[PDB]
């Protein structure tokens, strides 16, 4: 049963702060991508396996940071200066197996 | 080798731009697809001196550095 656990999620003041994480689990991470999305549904961030090669969403840039925890089962979104038009669900992803998500709410 | 394509497809919205950008520095373009016109155009290499490679990059980092990269670090 595939599993995916979104958290970190929450209401903040722009300028401030939003950890988000999600937990993978039931199958080998490390050999796929994860990623974050908010809800269109526009993409967010984008980590491919191994760390690499990172892909962030043009609303992302300079601010959002996606992360990577391999050792193992964690992805890292990273939100400073929060903005309420980017207060969303995020939804963390791989696979075709998307996260139920978090509510973000920014004023 | 065509993984990459369709990634810089997706990674980039405007096809039409790095084709404005690649106007005469070219029939293609009766192909359908938005992306046809972007798989084929990596099938002209042999036309593409290095200045052309120099082109497509320069206009991506030009456009969104981040992107020059993946396909340099690829």
């Amino acid at each position: 049963q595939v599993q995916l656990q979104e958290s970190g999620g929450g209401l903040v003041q722009p300028g401030g702060s939003l950890k988000l994480s999600c937990a993978a689990s039931g199958f080998t991470f490390s050999r796929y991508a994860m990623s974050w999305y908010r809800q269109e549904r526009e993409s967010v961030a984008r980590i491919s396996s191994g760390g690499g090669t990172i892909y962030y969403a043009d609303s992302v840039k300079g601010r959002f940071t996606i992360s990577r925890e391999d050792a193992k089962n964690t992805v890292y979104l990273q939100m400073n200066s929060l903005k309420p038009e980017d207060t969303a669900v995020y939804y963390c992803y791989v696979g075709g197996f998307w996260g139920q998500g978090t509510q973000v709410t920014v004023s | 080798i065509d993984q990459h394509r369709a990634a810089l497809i997706a990674r980039v919205t405007n096809v039409e731009w790095l084709l404005d950008a690649l106007y005469g520095k070219q029939a293609v373009r009766a192909e359908p697809t938005n992306p046809s016109k972007m798989r084929k155009l990596f099938s002209f290499t042999p036309a593409w001196n290095w200045t052309c490679k120099d082109l497509l990059l320069q206009a991506l980092r030009e456009s969104q550095s981040y992107l020059v990269e993946d396909l340099e670090r690829s």
